[PDB]
């Protein structure tokens, strides 16, 4: 039996921080 | 590496077909209008024939791509294509035939010194310090140097090391005096005054530091 | 020699700057071995004749050095840890793996170091270019300058491969054109002098 | 609650010389930071010499103390010592309490000197990873085309073998490879439980790959998205992520991404491995459209750091949850780094909440400061279950929600084996 | 003021020198304007230094702006005024000798540019051949990535140029030998290329 | 037990080398011109001697580390060794590395105090 | 168990 809590796909997340979007 | 490619290398092969078809109709139009005696036209025909053979072979298999090296002789057609550079090429090439009486001397010096190195340093550069646990892997940096046994006159091993045979060579077995092919190339490399001190020092660590200079310095001065 | 045996008391000073002038002992046979006197006069006459080729080449080397200081000053610095590109970021120790074996780590200090020959001054560029003109260690400088991108920063693999034209032009003009001009000038000068 | 409050009041200051930091470095026998010399009285429960007056600090050997990041972390993590002692005073049986910081340094109480080459890093420990993010569904894509042959292949093989070490028994993983035809590297063909035995198979299969063929990103990514859409086998039903281990290329594969994840429910992390001159443009584009990150591994030394930073991206939804994400989690039974036997560790993440009362930071507040940790030895649990009243054949045992025994007479303080040992 | 640019120079020097690089540039432009209109606008093109000075002045004015507002990074365009220090040779007898050499060089330009074209064609042909033979083969598992390789066209050109200069040609030859196996009859036969 | 007698056989090929009217004439004329100017070649000997002595007095005491360019093989500790080093620099063999291995701030040697 | 060999 796996954990019953799962934390992903939050709309308020930034998404603008890659490692290559800047450099 | 290893059969990889991209889109550009895929379109370039397609363009090679157009280039080959153009050159083949040039060959047709010049061979059914003249009937080869000139060197440049013969070279053009050779390039066209090799290109046809390579293209057909590659379409067949689909060492395959190993005779594509004849494509690099196509820039040589630019010299023949303009008469203003053939004169310069001839003036450069005809200045070389007086130098064939120095090429022979260089060859004789190379052969003589290769034979002398064969008779002097054959098989003496195949042992190095190997630590004291067995033959693990040449435990002296990334640059292991030849040593000599305790009864020898070469370089002696360090504190926790022992001279033991069974070693490839100073440069993966390429630089040595084992045969008339290795020696004749080591002598040439020394003659071009590039990496001759490395060979001298390897020999110094192999046999000793008393009489390899009489060989190498004389070779440098003479050749 | 006399004043060397004359002091005999300050034998921690002068001696190591007075025993170097003892190399002029062989130079006393120049005026005693006629023919050796002639082939020293000939060399001094020949040296004054190449005073154009030696000065024009020096001016060209100075110009090329001045151009090189504007391209590679403060840019040929490297950290022992290749992942650090700042002096304030290259302090401490880092893990090095011997012969690329991940199971054998080795701790080494992190050091911010310059190239063996740099372009920081106008007197270091003329020394970095002399060694290039002698064709010794010039590929190392070439591939160290190709990786340079920014002052006070570390290298980047193949940043400005188009900067190799600087070294190619310097080699063609100085190490191939002017040196052969010097040799041909010696040949022609000797022809006219002795013919 | 006393690490979120103190960190918010901290003022980021860049000059540490006029105002030195006093702390005890665990691994020691320097302007800008003063060092303490402890008394180190011998004490029970622990099997070493400890000092109950201050907390020790462990800094990784490749992490330089004296930096503006490390030194700033050593001030606001000094009010923790007063909470460390209050917890110990209330409960005298308290074992190690530790704060694993995202910078890399772990501050633990009571102070005790650290145990050849120290490769310890608090950000790779099982108790840190389990609290830094939710369980995942990792699927590793490996580029085994011709262009990756040579040094960049042994860097890829090591890198994949190092990210498998960041997966626990609650995560699910599989390794695939594409060389103009996507296939699996092992005998699995679907996501596996990523326990000790299954990860050994993947590590052994990854070490046996050879680089030859044509690069094809469309076929590789179609295989990856198909394997993350199985739902016939046991999975985690959580973070669905793809790691692409390549060098460079000119293919964006925008058609595949518009076909499989239009809603962007699968993250894509892209790695550029080795020193090369291939285009890294498309590689960084797949990491920005898909909600992932882009990393570069140019040598062996960059493998360790770059293969553990994907947990900062996975923790973004966990921080935005707020107080709902603050649940204590207990790890599996493992052996303590500071030798104490078999222990389990509690876990609680710490959030960066500076400017929270102003409600506009959302810049570095989406990352966690670190993970809390308190260790409970198996001997403490064995004392709560008396045995001598029962017969010699009677015993207690407890299990995880996984089958793994928390306490059992046959559970020994030794690691489990996964095959025949060998020496070369 | 050009040869006084070092790394980490005092902040006042970088101001004095950039003000000089503008004041002296304007004064040299005034030099040009005074010479041109007061000596005929077509007699300012008859000489060789006059055209060179025209080109250098115009280039300095043009390239000043590109570094003034960031479009382009400095390349030392004014360092070629020095080539006017060679005017001091007029006071010496060693200036009619150095002018006839330039006259012959500029008279045989059509032969120099053809010999150089043949030299470049040789390099291009051998670069293509080396790219065909050793392209994508110098990738050994050793933790060092070879810099002098045959993987690109510019890299092949640089490697062939390095072999032509002679420096460390034996290392590239060893890499080529080990790329086709090792020391053996069929494998070691790829050394005639480098010879 | 000696090898210098074996080297005689290879010299028989010199007889074949000294044949033809081009090789023989060119080699003989160049050897004669070399012999006709014995003092021009003395300048190089004098230069090597002077610079070897100067190198002996200046860099003669530098420690012999095998990881540097001043080793057992390459050093200034004897006149033959200094002459060999100068010959190596004249042939252009990492002469800048020997120059940088003789810069201030290196270790002296056991015997040199 | 005692280590093997390879
Ligand atoms: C040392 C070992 C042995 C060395 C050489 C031994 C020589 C002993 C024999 C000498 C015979 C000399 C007579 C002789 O034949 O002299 C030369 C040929 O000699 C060589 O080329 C000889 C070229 C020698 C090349 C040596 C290189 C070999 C490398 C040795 C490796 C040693 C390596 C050691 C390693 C040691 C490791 C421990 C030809 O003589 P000739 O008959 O051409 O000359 C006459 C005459 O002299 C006239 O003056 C000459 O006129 P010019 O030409 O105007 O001067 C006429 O010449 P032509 O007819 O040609 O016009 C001829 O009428
Ligand atoms: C928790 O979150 C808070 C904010 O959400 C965060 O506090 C912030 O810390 C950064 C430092 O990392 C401050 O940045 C200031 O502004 C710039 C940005 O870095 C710095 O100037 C240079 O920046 C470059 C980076 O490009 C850097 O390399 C260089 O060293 C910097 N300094 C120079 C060139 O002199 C400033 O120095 C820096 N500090 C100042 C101005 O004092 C933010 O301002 C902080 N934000 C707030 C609201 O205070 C905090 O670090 C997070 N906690 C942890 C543990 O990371
Ligand atoms: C272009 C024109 C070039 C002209 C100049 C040519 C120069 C040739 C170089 C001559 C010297 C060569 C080096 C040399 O003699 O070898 C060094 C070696 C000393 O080594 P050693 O300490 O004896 O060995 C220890 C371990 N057994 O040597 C010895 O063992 C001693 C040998 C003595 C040789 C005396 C003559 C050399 C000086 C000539 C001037
Ligand atoms: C990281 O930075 C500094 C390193 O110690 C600390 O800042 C200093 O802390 C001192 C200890 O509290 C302060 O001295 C006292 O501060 C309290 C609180 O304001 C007051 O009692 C007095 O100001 C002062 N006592 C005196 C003068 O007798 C320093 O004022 C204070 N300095 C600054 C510039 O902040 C930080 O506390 C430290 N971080 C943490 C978390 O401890
Ligand atoms: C299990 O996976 C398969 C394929 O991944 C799913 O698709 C079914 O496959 C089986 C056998 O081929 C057949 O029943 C049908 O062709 C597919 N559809 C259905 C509705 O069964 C399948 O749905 C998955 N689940 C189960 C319970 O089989
Ligand atoms: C007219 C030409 C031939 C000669 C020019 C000489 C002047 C301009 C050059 C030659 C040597 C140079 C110096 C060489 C080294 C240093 C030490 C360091 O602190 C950087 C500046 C400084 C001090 C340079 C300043 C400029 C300098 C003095
Ligand atoms: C004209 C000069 C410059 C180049 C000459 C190239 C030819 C004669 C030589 C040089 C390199 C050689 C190759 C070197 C190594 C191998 C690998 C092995 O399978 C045997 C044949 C093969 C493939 C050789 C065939 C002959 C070869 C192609
Ligand atoms: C710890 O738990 C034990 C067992 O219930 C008990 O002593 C008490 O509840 C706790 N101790 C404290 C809070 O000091
Ligand atoms: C080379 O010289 C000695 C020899 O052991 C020693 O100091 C070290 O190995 C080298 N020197 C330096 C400064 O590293
Ligand atoms: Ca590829
Ligand atoms: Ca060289």
């Amino acid at each position: 039996k796996g954990p019953d809590v799962c934390f992903d796909n939050n709309v308020l997340e930034d998404y603008t921080d890659c490692g290559g979007v800047s450099g | 590496p290893e059969d990889d490619s991209n889109a550009t290398n895929s379109n370039l092969e397609r363009v090679e077909y157009l280039f080959l078809i153009i050159f083949t109709v040039e060959a047709f139009l010049k061979v059914i209008a003249y009937g080869l005696r000139n060197g440049w036209n013969l070279l053009d025909f050779i390039i066209v024939v090799v290109g046809l053979f390579s293209a057909i072979l590659e379409q067949a298999t689909k060492d395959v791509k190993a005779l594509r090296a004849f494509r690099v002789l196509r820039p040589l057609r630019l010299v023949s294509g303009v008469p203003s550079l053939q004169v310069v090429l001839n003036s450069i090439i005809k200045a070389m035939v007086p130098l064939l009486h120095i090429a022979l001397l260089v060859l004789f010096v190379i052969i003589i010194y290769a034979i002398i190195g064969l008779e002097l340093f054959m098989g003496k550069m195949h042992k190095t310090c190997y630590n004291q646990e067995g033959i693990a892997d040449v435990p002296a940096e990334d640059d292991p140097s030849p040593c000599a046994l305790e009864t020898g006159h070469g370089r002696q091993c360090q504190n926790g090391t022992v001279c033991k045979p069974g070693w490839d060579g100073p440069k993966h077995g390429i630089t040595n005096f084992d045969n008339f092919a290795f020696a004749m190339l080591t002598v040439f490399q020394c003659i071009t005054m590039e990496g001759w001190t490395d060979v001298l020092y390897w020999v110094n660590d192999a046999v000793g530091r008393d009489w390899p200079w009489i060989y190498f310095v004389t070779l440098i001065i003479i050749g | 020699s006399l004043i060397s045996f004359g002091i005999q008391s300050s034998a921690i000073n002068v001696v190591k700057i007075l025993r170097v002038l003892r190399v002029l002992r062989p130079l006393r046979a120049i005026n005693r071995a006629k023919g050796l006197k002639h082939v020293v006069q000939c060399v001094f006459v020949a040296i004054r004749t190449i005073g154009n080729i030696v000065i024009v080449t020096t001016l060209l080397q100075f110009m090329f050095a001045c151009i090189g200081v504007q391209l590679f000053k403060g840019k040929l610095y490297t950290c022992s840890d290749s992942s650090k590109q700042t002096e304030a970021e290259c302090k401490g120790n880092y893990i090095t793996y011997k012969d690329g074996e991940v199971d054998h780590p080795i701790i080494q200090p992190r050091s911010w170091e310059n190239s063996k020959f740099d372009f920081d001054n106008v007197l270091a560029a003329m020394m970095a270019l002399f060694t290039v003109s002698t064709f010794e260690g010039w590929p190392e400088l070439l591939y160290r300058s190709i990786d340079s991108h920014t002052e006070d920063k570390g290298p980047i693999y193949n940043y400005r491969v188009e900067i190799s034209i600087f070294f190619i032009i310097y080699i063609i003009i100085i190490a191939f054109f002017m040196m052969n001009i010097f040799v041909g000038f010696v040949i022609v000068t000797f022809q006219e002098q002795g013919e | 609650l006393e690490a979120e409050k103190v960190q918010a009041a901290h003022q980021w200051r860049e000059d540490f010389a006029s105002n030195e930091v006093v702390y005890y470095n665990a691994k020691d026998d320097e302007p800008g930071s003063q060092r303490i010399k402890p008394v180190f009285i011998e004490d029970a429960n622990f099997g070493r010499q400890i000092s109950y007056q201050h907390a020790a600090v462990h800094i990784p050997t490749d992490i330089y103390e004296g930096s503006t990041i490390v030194l700033n972390e050593l001030n606001w993590t000094s009010a923790l010592d007063e909470v460390f002692k209050k917890n110990r005073e209330e409960d005298p049986s308290l074992l190690w309490q530790v704060f694993g910081s995202a910078t890399g340094l772990a501050r633990y109480y009571p102070a005790s000197p650290w145990v050849k080459i120290d490769l310890y890093d608090v950000r790779r420990r099982p108790w840190y990873i389990q609290g830094a993010a939710s369980p995942k569904d990792m699927l590793i894509l490996v580029d085994v085309s011709g262009s990756v042959s040579g040094l960049t292949l042994k860097l890829i093989r090591t890198s994949v073998s190092e990210m498998l070490e960041t997966l626990s028994d609650d995560d699910f993983v599989n390794v695939a490879s594409f060389n103009s035809n996507a296939q699996d590297v092992s005998c699995f063909q679907h996501l596996v439980q990523a326990n000790v035995r299954n990860k050994k198979v993947l590590k052994d299969a990854v070490n046996n790959i050879t680089a030859k063929g044509i690069t094809d990103y469309k076929k590789g990514f179609s295989f990856a998205f198909e394997q993350l859409l199985n739902y016939n086998v046991s999975r985690a039903n959580c973070n669905k992520i793809i790691m692409l281990f390549t060098d460079g290329g000119e293919e964006r594969a925008q058609e595949i991404f518009n076909k499989y994840n239009k809603d962007k429910k699968v993250r894509v992390f892209t790695f550029s491995v080795g020193q090369h001159n291939y285009d890294r443009g498309p590689i960084q584009w797949m990491a920005c459209e898909n909600k992932g990150y882009y990393y570069e591994i140019p040598s062996i030394g960059a493998i360790r750091i770059n293969t553990q930073e994907y947990l900062d991206v996975l923790g973004r939804p966990m921080v935005l949850a707020g107080d709902k994400a603050k649940q204590v989690q207990w790890t599996n039974v493992y052996l303590d780094a500071l030798e104490l036997g078999l222990v389990i560790t509690g876990t609680l993440p710490v959030f960066n909440i500076t400017g929270q009362f102003e409600n506009k930071t959302n810049l570095k507040n989406q990352l966690i400061l670190g993970v809390m940790g308190v260790d409970v030895s198996l001997e403490d649990i064995k004392r709560l279950t008396p045995r001598f009243t029962l017969c010699p054949n009677g015993y207690y045992f407890a299990i995880d929600p996984n089958g793994y025994v928390l306490l059992h007479p046959n559970l020994q303080p030794k690691p489990i084996g996964v095959g025949i040992p060998t020496i070369n | 003021t050009i040869a006084s640019e070092h790394y980490n120079q005092p902040n006042w020097l970088t101001e004095v020198q950039d003000t000089a690089n503008k004041a002296l540039l304007a004064l040299f432009t005034a030099e040009m304007l005074l010479k041109m209109y007061s000596l005929g606008l077509q007699a300012y093109f008859v000489s060789l230094f006059n055209r060179f000075d025209c080109f250098v002045v115009c280039g300095g004015i043009l390239e000043t702006i590109l570094v003034e507002t960031k479009i382009m990074s400095p390349l030392g365009i004014s360092v070629l005024r020095c080539v006017r220090l060679l005017r001091i040779f007029k006071i010496t007898r060693y200036w009619n000798s150095l002018s006839n050499l330039v006259a012959s060089l500029l008279n045989s330009v059509r032969s120099i540019a053809s010999l150089l074209l043949l030299l470049f064609l040789f390099i291009i042909i051998f670069s293509l051949l080396g790219m065909q033979l050793f392209g994508g083969k110098f990738n050994f598992d050793e933790m060092q990535t070879r810099r002098s390789t045959f993987d690109n066209f510019p890299q092949s050109l640089l490697t062939v140029f390095q072999i032509l200069t002679g420096e460390d040609w034996n290392s590239v030859m060893y890499d080529g030998i080990m790329a086709y196996g090792g020391p053996s009859f069929p494998g070691m036969l790829v050394c005639i290329y480098f010879i | 037990s000696i090898t210098f007698f074996r080297l005689f056989r290879v010299m028989r090929l010199v007889k074949l080398l000294s044949r033809g009217e081009g090789i023989r004439t060119l080699l003989w004329t160049f050897i004669k011109s070399f012999q006709a100017l014995p003092y021009v070649a003395l300048l190089i000997v004098m230069l090597f001697f002077i610079y070897a002595v100067i190198g002996m007095q200046v860099f003669g005491k530098i420690a012999l580390n095998d990881t540097t360019e001043i080793n057992r093989n390459n050093n200034f500790q004897t006149f033959p060794q200094a002459v060999l080093l100068l010959f190596r620099c004249a042939t252009g063999e990492a002469w800048q590395d020997i120059m940088l291995a003789c810069m201030p701030g290196k270790k002296c040697a056991p015997e040199s105090e | 168990c005692e280590p093997g060999a390879a």
